[PDB]
């Protein structure tokens, strides 16, 4: 309970910060801003390689959490097994690495 | 008793990202030939508290919210992602200890793009969400290369627990045999807080173009406050200093010393090299980091079978 | 008469060409190094 | 009374922080910022009087106007300004930016950058020295120092 | 020279106009950043080029 | 005459290739640009304490104007209206009519300082060093009808400055 003490008193004095620079110089008086970038009417372009790249993010991401419980999994018994699925495992991110390295995937966004 | 104790960590945290901007204003003056700020008080102690008190009655930007309520919430998110995220460092003893600190810090980190994303949404502008978009893509990707980094070095140490690892370092430090994860790591941490080289953030349109200087403050204030965190990440888990069970404060003064020369080196880098690109340092990750990362990380992990050196869990 | 003029013997020689440096250790001794530091902290 | 000290003990610890932290808007349009540049030098260092170097205007406090505001630069110096936050000041550099100067009769020359922003300090010159708009600044600073907004607030 | 004491017409040639023009060949295939640079590298002056 | 700059062909011998990876490798340039950094961190900055101290400036230096006055007490200036039209900025406007004891002198002598160029012509084209480009630079206003003298503040300022106008004058008119 102690953790969740210090995350609402964290979240707290963000609000606090927040509410000073949101609520308190609106007792100034200085004026209203009627205000009458580079786009001007074009719809936003779907840059695809942002898009790409992402989903790779999400796929490595995704089998890095799949290589994460070796620091737990060194105690065991049976290391030559253990040796072997990380070796292939981490052989497997290569090879997708590889992959994506050869069918246009890291050009015109290197 | 733990509020007082979460009190004396979080105003701190605020005072010592004030004085990393004085610090760091005298220090690219004084890289540069000229001098920083010496008119307002004694060598410039009173410049961020004339900093803070302009940025707390300053005027809005008036920006044409799309959401208000987005709006309201990444700054409060942004600042919290920083502040709360100091609980685990041991110096000498954690606030709130942790089996699965690093872990706890990793994925805060791989979340904290969220104040970004929010902060693109919230700009009605679309250039501003097209960089946005873009200091995301670079985030994620070096969040990548950051996990794998870490995943190699707790299974180097074996056991999760941030507190284990000054025990690990005890008769020599990590950075001497893993000095080539301590250099992917030393340019993780300058590249991972869009930071010159590589800093995409001001050159050509930031991703907080509209928002007010209050949220812009909190931005900044939460950004300098992911530097130091990841300065003293880095100076405990790669240059651990002794530590007394009876006599805690060498260490404290010690590893206080080593984050302090580790900001000046921050410092220092950020002011001797020109920006890249995006696709530049896209190339350096996608086509030179990731596979030496992922060498290394084989090496690492096929090493301490064949040494006898499996470190201990508990 | 007076008047700004150099002197009787002239200036000195002035330096106008580039002139940098240059130092190094050598790559092989720089690994050899590293392999040391490698094996002494694996040690 | 209690009420007046305390409103000019705040009104000049307020006055206070607002001169010492000027963040600038540089409007690099003529000969005078090559000039501010020249007085951003190590020589004459602004950034000893708390003032940063080349600041988004977005967050700005004060824009010095240095060069020749013509006619087809007029709206979009109107439009920095009003995208400026409260409070802002205008510090006018040259005689361009003072009365047009050596081009006041051109006909796509604004006479003067009063015409479309209100100017608070006028730095004479062509272009004024690297220390005269140090002393225009230092000015700025001193016509700050003596602002009563709290004072006059609770007077009415 | 029109005879008299004052220029008839005094055309100012600027380098970096024709430099200016050729821009638009200068970055073409280029990465938006790079206009940052290729205005650096020309010494562009933006007073000789508007006169 | 010309000299082949970027004209240099790299070694391909194992030393300077393996000189090169090294460089690639450990980053030796930017350890000598992070060297250069630190020689330069030290050396003692160039910043003059203004307005506590002043940068160096010549007897030429030329700035606020002013009128002078001969050393019995009158008015140097003979409204020859030479100021006036050699004036590029047209920032002079004499009017003049004769006074009372008969002599040539101004009655509406106006610089427009907002005008001026500060070129220094007027002080040259006087044929008896009334108008003088003076050495006062620190003369901001904070209002614009405060830099547009008349003949009655250009001479205060030259009655204020002629204890200096007239020592840079006796040191500088041989040059002249
Ligand atoms: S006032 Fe003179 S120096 Fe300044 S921009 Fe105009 S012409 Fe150039
Ligand atoms: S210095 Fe030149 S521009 Fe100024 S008043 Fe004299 S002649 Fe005119
Ligand atoms: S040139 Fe000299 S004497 Fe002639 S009108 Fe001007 S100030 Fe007077």
């Amino acid at each position: 309970m102690n953790l969740m003490i210090t995350l609402l008193t964290n979240f707290t004095l963000a609000t606090l910060l927040v509410t000073i620079a949101f609520w308190l110089p609106q007792l100034n008086v200085y004026s209203e801003k009627t205000s009458p970038d580079p786009m001007g009417s074009a719809r936003l372009p779907f840059s695809m390689k942002f898009f790409l790249v992402a989903i790779t993010f999400l796929l490595f991401d995704l089998e890095i959490a799949l290589l994460l419980p070796l620091p737990w999994a060194s105690q065991t018994t049976n290391l030559n097994t253990m040796l072997t699925m990380a070796l292939l495992l981490i052989f497997l991110l290569a090879v997708s690495l590889a992959y994506e390295w050869t069918q246009k995937g890291l050009e015109w966004t290197e | 008793m733990f509020m007082i104790n979460v009190l004396t960590l979080i105003i701190p945290i605020l005072l010592a990202v004030a004085f990393l901007t004085l610090v760091e204003r005298k220090v690219l003056g004084y890289m540069q030939f000229r001098k920083g700020p010496n008119v307002v008080g004694p060598y410039g102690l009173l410049q961020p508290i004339a900093d803070a008190i302009k940025l707390f009655i300053k005027e809005p930007l008036r920006p044409a919210t799309s959401s208000i309520s987005m709006f309201i919430l990444a700054p409060i998110l942004a600042l919290t992602l920083a502040l709360t995220m100091w609980i685990p460092l041991p110096m000498p003893y954690p606030l709130i200890n942790m089996n699965l600190g690093v872990l706890f810090m990793l994925a805060m980190s791989s979340l904290a793009v969220y104040s970004i994303l929010w902060s693109g949404w919230a700009s009605n502008s679309k250039y501003a969400l097209i960089g946005a978009l873009r200091a995301v893509a670079q985030t994620i990707s070096y969040e990548v290369t950051l996990a794998i980094i870490l995943l190699s070095v707790l299974l180097m140490n074996g056991s999760f627990t941030l507190s284990t690892l000054i025990i690990t370092q005890e008769q020599v430090w990590l950075i001497f045999p893993a000095w080539p994860l301590a250099m992917m790591w030393f340019i993780s941490t300058l590249a991972e807080t869009n930071r010159a080289p590589f800093d995409l953030t001001e050159g050509e349109s930031g991703f907080n173009v509209e928002y007010a200087a209050g949220p812009f403050a909190l931005f900044f204030m939460a950004e300098y406050a992911n530097i130091i965190m990841m300065n003293i990440f880095t100076t405990t888990l790669f240059l651990g200093a002794f530590h007394n069970p009876y006599m805690p404060e060498l260490y404290t003064i010690n590893f206080t010393i080593k984050s302090l020369l580790l900001s000046i080196t921050f410092l220092w880098i950020r002011a001797s090299y020109p920006r890249f690109r995006y696709d530049q340092l896209m190339h350096l990750l996608w086509k030179n980091f990731l596979p030496l990362t992922l060498a290394l990380c084989m090496w690492h992990v096929s090493l301490p079978i064949l040494l006898s050196s499996i470190p201990p869990q508990t | 008469v007076k008047q700004d003029m150099p002197p009787v013997g002239g200036y000195g020689p002035i330096d106008y060409k580039r002139n940098l440096p240059r130092r190094g250790l050598s790559g092989y001794s720089m690994f050899a190094v590293g392999i040391g530091a490698l094996l002494f902290g694996y040690w | 009374s209690r009420g007046e000290y305390v409103v000019a003990k705040l009104d000049d610890l307020i006055n206070w922080a607002r001169r010492s932290s000027l963040w600038p808007m540089t409007f690099g349009l003529a000969c005078c910022a090559v000039e501010m540049m020249h007085m951003a030098a190590p020589r004459y260092d602004m950034d000893r009087f708390g003032v940063v170097f080349r600041a988004s205007p977005r967050q700005s406090d004060v824009m010095i106007v240095a060069g020749t505001l013509t006619n087809k630069m007029a709206p979009a110096l109107r439009k920095v300004y009003d995208q400026m936050p409260e409070p802002r000041y205008v510090v006018s550099m040259g005689s361009c930016a003072n009365g047009g100067g050596y081009y006041h009769y051109s006909y796509s020359v604004v006479r003067g950058c009063d015409r479309i922003v209100p100017v608070d300090i006028y730095v004479p010159g062509c272009p004024p020295t690297a220390e005269a708009l140090l002393y225009g600044i230092l000015q700025l600073q001193k016509k700050i120092k003596r602002e009563k907004r709290l004072r006059i607030w609770y007077r009415r | 020279s029109d005879g008299s004491s004052r220029p008839y017409r005094c055309k100012i040639k600027a380098p970096g106009f024709a430099h200016l023009a050729g821009l638009d060949k200068m970055s073409k295939g280029h990465m938006l950043a790079d206009v940052v640079a290729i205005i650096g590298t020309q010494d562009i002056v933006f007073g000789e080029v508007d006169r | 005459t010309y000299k082949y700059v970027n004209l240099r062909e790299p070694s391909m011998d194992m030393k300077s290739v393996t000189d090169r990876a090294a460089q690639t490798l450990l980053w030796t340039e930017l350890i000598r640009g992070l060297g250069m950094t630190l020689s330069y961190l030290f050396r003692e900055p160039a910043t003059i304490n203004y307005p506590f101290e002043k940068g160096p400036l010549s007897p030429r230096f030329r700035g606020e104007h002013a009128l002078r006055r001969y050393p019995s007490g009158e008015e140097r200036c003979i409204a020859c209206k030479l100021c006036e039209a050699v004036c590029p900025a047209q920032a002079i406007t004499i009017e003049a009519e004769p006074r009372a004891d008969g002599s040539r002198r101004t009655t509406r002598y106006d610089i427009d300082m907002t005008k001026c160029i500060y070129c220094g012509f007027c002080q040259e084209a006087c044929p008896v060093d009334a108008i003088v480009e003076g050495p006062n630079f620190e003369f901001s206003t904070e209002t614009h009808e405060e830099l547009l003298y008349n003949k009655e503040k250009l001479l205060n300022n030259g009655d204020k400055w002629e204890a200096e106008i007239a020592a840079n004058i006796q040191a500088d008119y041989l040059y002249r």
